[PDB]
């Protein structure tokens, strides 16, 4: 498991329940996706 | 696990590369951009330079004009909020005349004339930018192998766009400048045609279009597999042929009794993929003009029952 | 307004002159398209009416 | 016959079934475990597709169809009349299409090249699946199957996509497409690119690699890289089969309405939903 | 500065002879937006 | 403008006249368009109906 | 005020002659543009309907 | 206070003079139609309003 | 000197048989104008 | 600084020109906004 | 100095920076109290 | 247990530790702050009459 | 104490990084959660109170 | 509380600055948002309803 | 992963373990005195 | 020391990462006591 | 500490000219929110 694998396994499971979270705090699922989206792509695309 | 050569695992950076010069007017050269390490995970990490000469310079005018032309009347179309411009993006539409103007441009610019004109933009772009790949491929003394490739598609574009409109005697037939706009535009296209899935061109069109599919699927998985012994350089491998080349063919000898070369790989690929367009703009110009309902025609022409 | 012309030393003659005439042709279509879009300034259409024609 | 230089490749070895029994060549063809396989399993599809053409009192090519079974039999088993000979051919179908891919392995395995032909292959028969297991079992009936058939299987599509509206609105539609109309535009890019190299203008010499990068880079401003354009030509097709799969996949599973009121999400934002003004408000 | 390099007496001769084009198109202009106005003002 | 030609020394001859040729025949066959699709000025149809043929 | 001279010592004056020139052509017509659809500032309209021309 | 001459420093004037550019134009185009938006600050209709042109 | 390669003696000749030929095109040009207007005016 | 390899002096030159065109710009503006205000303020 | 300027030329860079941001301010002042007289916001 | 910080990589056994523990917490308020028996705020809002 | 072993081992800027990026999405979480209760929207609180709407 | 400079041994300048920035002019929307989608502090919606103007 | 520098990380981990839990206790007892569950 | 740290500066940063906690958790507990004060949540 | 090749004095300098910007920035929203407060107060 190379770095990046756990780091892409991470970055979507993250994504997830961070999109679950400001879904419902958001108000709407598009918020919450938008959220983890964005997050997850800024955590995966940064190396170790 | 055993490595499928999909992505790089170590980049390498050097000088930055300013090309070659057979004719090139180095004038209109650009200098080399930044480099992007994302993008050069998968390929070439450099950008730029960019030649930009006459034929690419009205291009570039002609194409800001017809898209900034197209946002202008997306903004009219928003009452200039640009809360509803960001809503309403998608269903926007610069539509072309209604069909009693027929052909004439005494349109009201609110109704289909600003159609009229982002067309003749994006038609002197269009051409300014083929003649471009034109002369591009002339300077470095290569073929002109693109520029036909382009011209393929250029004419389904003509016909969806200007030839079949003029045909048929009114603009309202050409495709409106939206995203959903000319998505329905193609749903009711096939629908006032009667079932554009008995055109035999339009069935052409996608026996190419899944050949298109099919052939880069196989060239790319084929490549990849002989990328161990250079496969990647398949201009090398036509000029003086190795062992990468030799079994590529013999793989699909022994699968399919018959294969390429490298050098005739692409002669395939460019015909599969030009073929598309080619019957698609055919089989569009057809439709209407020769025949208005090809279920029908279907029936006539076996194809279908009775 | 007696120093421009060392312009010509800061840009290529060539490319100038092709962006100038591509621009003044796209603009000279656009208005008199413009012109042509508008019931009021469409001379065909006007000589048309005066001269009741189809 | 052999070609000038295949006699070096002609070794055994490499075959995951057998070794010895079906390892040899007829004509050009490798004839493997699986290429009886496939072999057997293309005939049999072939001659029970003419069958059905006979029980169906057509010989028109284009008229012969081997319709699936009704909604009525449910994923049950059909009367071959009704609908067991497209049960029997889908049977033979799959078969031998993954004996094919299996053949291709070995294929491989003797040449000492990558798996990734027979994986890309792998993708279009789980397309397939899709359409014809997958698809009907999440939805119960083999009958939402499609017949095999030149032009009926294309009225198969065109009912599937009026019963959910226009499908142009499937998003998932919408990137297969963009993948499938960009991967036509890159290999016609690539084809183009290789033959201007490899053909000169006139009675000059042959180009090279980095003349086709600086064309390119004259042309957009950029160039991916001869290892890069295959890379993106075998993701661009596999990535529009597996975006095609996936907007059938959910279609009529998940999504049942017309897929146009799935575009309303957006326009109905609290903070724009209400606004006056535009096409939506 | 000079990336032509142009010697001054050919940037001046080329400006002359491109304000001597330039006020002739200009010139044709004018005759034609007054004969324009005179024939269909907007005004 | 009694030395306009020196422009000759600045753009190459073959690039201006085959951009004015396909310039030319471009304008012209729009022109003709143009009256063509207006009913005031589409001579076949003025043909048509003033010979009586339609 | 009467220092803006070395902004030009870093930039680059071709670059930002060109894009400042296509960044006016845009911004002018996009007023003109503006202002003809508005009917109250829409001149070829207004003097459609002062002359009588509809 | 008035010490952060160190700022460029750290930022290059090359790519602060473009973003400082662009994000100007961009806030005042959004700005303007904003008030474009809102009937009660429509320069133009509120201009056609008081001198009752529609 | 310039960019074409070519003199000043040679830029004249090929300005005056293109000035020859614009002439000769825009004379052509300028009679039909006149036959068509004379058979159905636009103005 | 001197990124793009203009001096002082040519700086100086080219900023009086590019600022005697804005002026010419500006003046010219002004006018035309002055003129079409008269023909329909919108105040 | 992460592109090669010194203490002089970085506090000439910012004077003129900063008399130009007050002359963008100025003009901004004067047109929203001018906009604020045409039609008050509050 | 020893052997954990030796077989399992510790920059990822800290990571996944962390981030399943936040989403645990924000899964469970979440439940609660559902429920109307143990939503703070709206408990307090009936309470005090402020709703 | 004993805690700065944890320094020791994780790379302080992504640690940094995170950290402010959970913050903000925690921050903006907590003030999202209170606006979409009617009880504790503080603008409609002062709506109602000073007889706005 | 001192020992605070530090930060900017361990984190680059360039790149906190462009971030701060981003986040900075992003929040400010956002909370601009915020305080006009409610019909309670849309500024322009009060000022119109007390001057007369819708 | 020396055992020595593993069973020192397993100290720290266990005493930060031991803290967090205490406080969740703390959280635990004092949500149930604002109301029971069980 | 796996990361480039050694003892002294970890400790240094434990120390003022810990600093720039508390004075967070200072500005945290004033912030939630005035939310308090205003109206209380419990 | 490091990490970056910065020294301690331009690290400490770089802190109080961005904590000057920092405050000058917290000053005008302190004024701003007081504007707004009293102008119309959300408490
Ligand atoms: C309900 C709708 C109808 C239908 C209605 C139509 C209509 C109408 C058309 C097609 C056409 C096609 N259909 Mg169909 N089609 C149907 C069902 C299908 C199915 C299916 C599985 O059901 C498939 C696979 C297809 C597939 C196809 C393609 C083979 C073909 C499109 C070729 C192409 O790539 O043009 C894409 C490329 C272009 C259009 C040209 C673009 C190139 C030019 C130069 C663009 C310039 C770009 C510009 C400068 C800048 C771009 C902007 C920037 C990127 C922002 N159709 C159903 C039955 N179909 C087209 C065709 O030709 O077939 C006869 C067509 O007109
Ligand atoms: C009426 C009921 C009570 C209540 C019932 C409970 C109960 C029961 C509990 C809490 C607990 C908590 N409550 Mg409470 N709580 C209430 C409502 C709230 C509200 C609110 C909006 O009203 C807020 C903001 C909170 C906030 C909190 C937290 C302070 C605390 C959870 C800590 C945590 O999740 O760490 C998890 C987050 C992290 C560890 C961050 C680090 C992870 C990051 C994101 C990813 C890892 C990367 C990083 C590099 C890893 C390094 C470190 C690793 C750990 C190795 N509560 C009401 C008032 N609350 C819990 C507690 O007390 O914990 C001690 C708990 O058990
Ligand atoms: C064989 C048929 C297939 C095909 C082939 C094909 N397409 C082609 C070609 C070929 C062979 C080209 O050579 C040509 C090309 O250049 O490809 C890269 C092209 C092309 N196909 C394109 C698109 C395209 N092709 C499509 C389809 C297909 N093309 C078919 C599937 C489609 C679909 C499916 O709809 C699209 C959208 C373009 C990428 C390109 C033609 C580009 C062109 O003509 O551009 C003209 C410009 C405009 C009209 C608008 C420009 C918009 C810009 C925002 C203007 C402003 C630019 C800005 C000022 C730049 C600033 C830069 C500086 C900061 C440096
Ligand atoms: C996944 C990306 C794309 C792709 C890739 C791909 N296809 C492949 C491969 C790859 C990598 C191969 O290696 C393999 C090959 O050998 O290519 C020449 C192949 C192949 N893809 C083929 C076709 C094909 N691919 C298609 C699509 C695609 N292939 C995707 C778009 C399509 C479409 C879209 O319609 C077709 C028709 C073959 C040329 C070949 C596999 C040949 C094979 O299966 O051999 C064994 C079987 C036979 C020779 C005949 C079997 C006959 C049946 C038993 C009876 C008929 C049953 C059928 C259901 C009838 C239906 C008829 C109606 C639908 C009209
Ligand atoms: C750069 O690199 C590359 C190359 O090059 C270097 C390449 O080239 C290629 C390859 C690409 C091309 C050549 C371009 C053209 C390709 C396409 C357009 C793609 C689509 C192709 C086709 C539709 C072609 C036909 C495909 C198929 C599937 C037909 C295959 C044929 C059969 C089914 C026969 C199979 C036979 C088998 C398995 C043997 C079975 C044997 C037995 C059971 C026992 C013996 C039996 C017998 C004696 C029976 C009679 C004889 C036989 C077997 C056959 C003859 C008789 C028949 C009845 C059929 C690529 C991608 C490439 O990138
Ligand atoms: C929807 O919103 C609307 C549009 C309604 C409202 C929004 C409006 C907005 C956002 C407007 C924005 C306006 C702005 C930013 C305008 C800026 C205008 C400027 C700065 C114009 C400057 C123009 C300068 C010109 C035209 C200079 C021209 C110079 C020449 C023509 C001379 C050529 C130069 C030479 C010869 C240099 C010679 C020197 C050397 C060394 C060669
Ligand atoms: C939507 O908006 C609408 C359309 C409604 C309204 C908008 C209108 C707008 C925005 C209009 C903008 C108009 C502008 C900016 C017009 C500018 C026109 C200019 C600058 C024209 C300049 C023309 C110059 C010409 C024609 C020069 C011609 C020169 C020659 C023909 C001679 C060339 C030969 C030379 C110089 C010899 C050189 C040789 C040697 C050896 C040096
Ligand atoms: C629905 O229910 C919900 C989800 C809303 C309720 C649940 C709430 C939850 C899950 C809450 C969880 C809260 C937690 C776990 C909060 C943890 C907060 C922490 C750990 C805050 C720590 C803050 C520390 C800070 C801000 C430190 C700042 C440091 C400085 C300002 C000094 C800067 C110097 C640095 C960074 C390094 C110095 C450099 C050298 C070289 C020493
Ligand atoms: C969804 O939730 C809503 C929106 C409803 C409410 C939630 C709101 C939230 C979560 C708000 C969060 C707000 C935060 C975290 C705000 C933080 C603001 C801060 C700390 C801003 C700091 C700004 C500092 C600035 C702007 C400093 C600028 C510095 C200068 C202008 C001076 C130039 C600096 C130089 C020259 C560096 C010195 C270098 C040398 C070499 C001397
Ligand atoms: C903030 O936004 C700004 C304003 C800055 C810019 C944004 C602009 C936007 C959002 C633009 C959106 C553009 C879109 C979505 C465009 C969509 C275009 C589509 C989907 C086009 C699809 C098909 C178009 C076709 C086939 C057009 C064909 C046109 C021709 C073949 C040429 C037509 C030529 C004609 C009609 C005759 C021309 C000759 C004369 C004399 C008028
Ligand atoms: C994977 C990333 C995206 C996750 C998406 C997962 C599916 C949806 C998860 C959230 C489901 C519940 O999320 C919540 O649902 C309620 C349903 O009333 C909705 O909330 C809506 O109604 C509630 C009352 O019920 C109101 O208080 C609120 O103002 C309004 O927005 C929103 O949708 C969301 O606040
Ligand atoms: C290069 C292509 C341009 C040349 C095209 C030549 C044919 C042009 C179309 C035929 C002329 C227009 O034909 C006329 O159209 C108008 C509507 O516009 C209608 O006029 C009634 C009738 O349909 C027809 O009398
Ligand atoms: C490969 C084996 C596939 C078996 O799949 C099954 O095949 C038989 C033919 O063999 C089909 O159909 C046949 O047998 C079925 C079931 O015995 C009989 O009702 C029917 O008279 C006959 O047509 C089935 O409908 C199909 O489900």
């Amino acid at each position: 498991v190379s770095e990046f694998a756990f780091r892409l396994m991470m970055a979507a499971v993250i994504f997830v329940g961070v999109g679950i979270m400001f879904a419902f705090a958001g108000g709407h699922w598009f918020v919450g996706l938008v959220v983890g989206g964005l997050v997850a792509a800024f955590f995966a695309a940064t190396p170790n | 696990a055993e490595y499928q050569n999909i992505f790089t695992q170590v980049q390498v950076r050097g000088p930055a590369d300013l090309g070659m010069t057979e004719d090139v007017n180095l004038a209109n050269r650009s200098g080399v951009g930044p480099f992007s390490t994302l993008l050069g995970w998968f390929g070439n990490a450099q950008l730029g330079p960019i030649y930009l000469g006459s034929l690419g310079v009205l291009s570039l005018f002609s194409g800001l004009m017809w898209f900034f032309t197209i946002g202008i009347w997306f903004w009219y179309q928003a009452g200039w909020n640009p809360a509803v411009f960001l809503r309403d993006l998608f269903f926007f539409s610069l539509e072309p005349p209604a069909p009693e103007y027929g052909l004439s441009f005494a349109a009201p610019l609110k109704e289909g004339g600003l159609w009229l004109i982002a067309s003749f933009f994006m038609f002197v772009a269009v051409w300014s930018w083929w003649g471009r790949t034109y002369l591009r491929a002339q300077a470095l003394g290569m073929g002109k192998h693109t520029a036909w490739a382009f011209l393929s598609a250029i004419w389904l574009w003509m016909v969806l766009g200007f030839i079949r409109p003029i045909l048929m005697g009114s603009w309202s037939e050409a495709v409106p400048y939206g995203i959903f706009s000319h998505l329905d535009w193609t749903n009711n296209f096939s629908l006032v045609h009667g079932n554009l899935f008995y055109n035999p061109f339009h069935g052409l069109s996608i026996a190419f279009l899944y050949g298109s599919a099919l052939l880069f699927a196989m060239h790319g998985a084929t490549i990849l597999a002989v990328s161990r012994f250079g496969g990647e350089r398949e201009l090398e491998q036509i000029a003086d042929r190795g062992t990468a080349a030799e079994r590529a063919a013999l793989f699909w000898r022994w699968t399919m009794g018959f294969n390429a070369t490298m050098e005739g790989i692409h002669r395939w690929a460019i015909w599969m993929a030009v073929l598309v367009t080619l019957t698609g703009g055919i089989g569009i110009l057809l439709s209407g003009t020769v025949v208005d309902n090809w279920y029908v025609w279907g029936q006539n022409h076996g194809m279908a029952p009775l | 307004m007696s120093k421009f012309y060392k312009i010509w030393m800061i840009f290529d003659p060539r490319r100038v002159f092709v962006a100038q005439g591509v621009f003044l042709f796209l603009l000279a279509v656009m208005i008199h398209l413009i012109l042509l879009s508008t019931p009021s300034y469409n001379w065909l259409e006007i000589s048309a009416a005066k001269y009741n024609r189809v | 016959a052999l070609l000038s230089f295949e006699r070096k490749y002609r070794v055994p070895g490499g075959t995951l079934v057998g070794g010895n029994l079906f390892d040899f060549w007829v004509g050009p063809f490798y004839v493997g475990f699986f290429g009886v396989a496939t072999f057997f399993f293309a005939a049999l599809g072939i001659i029970l597709i003419a069958w059905s053409a006979v029980l169906q009192g057509t010989w028109n090519p284009q008229l012969i169809s081997v319709y699936p079974p009704a909604l009525e039999y449910g994923l049950g088993g059909a009367p071959l009349a009704k609908g067991g000979l497209w049960q029997i051919i889908t049977i033979c179908a799959t078969g031998a299409f993954v004996s094919w891919a299996l053949r291709e392995v070995e294929i491989c395995r003797k040449l000492g090249i990558g798996y990734h032909i027979p994986f890309a292959f792998a993708f279009a028969i789980l397309a397939y699946l899709t359409l014809v297991l997958f698809r009907p079992v999440m939805m119960g009936a083999w009958g939402y199957a499609f017949p095999y058939g030149i032009w009926t299987h294309l009225d198969w599509v065109s009912n599937t996509g009026y019963t959910y509206g226009n499908f142009h609105y499937n998003p998932a539609h919408m990137i297969a497409i963009t993948f499938f109309f960009t991967n036509a535009l890159a290999l016609a890019l690539h084809g183009a690119l290789v033959l201007s190299a490899a053909n000169p203008e006139k009675g000059k010499e042959m180009r090279t690699p980095d003349h086709e990068d600086t064309f390119f880079r004259d042309l957009v401003g950029y160039s991916i890289g001869t290892l890069g354009i295959h890379r993106l030509g075998l993701l661009l097709s596999l990535s529009a089969v597996f975006f095609s799969a996936l907007c059938m996949i959910i279609t009529g599973t998940i999504w049942f309405d017309q897929w146009v009121d799935w575009w309303q999400w957006w326009v109905k934002l609290p903070w724009w939903a209400n606004i006056p003004g535009g096409i939506n408000g | 500065l000079g990336y032509t390099g142009l010697t001054d007496e050919q940037a001046q001769e080329l400006h002359s002879v491109y304000m001597s084009g330039l006020w002739l198109f200009s010139a044709v202009a004018i005759v034609a937006h007054l004969a324009v106005y005179i024939w269909r003002p907007w005004f």
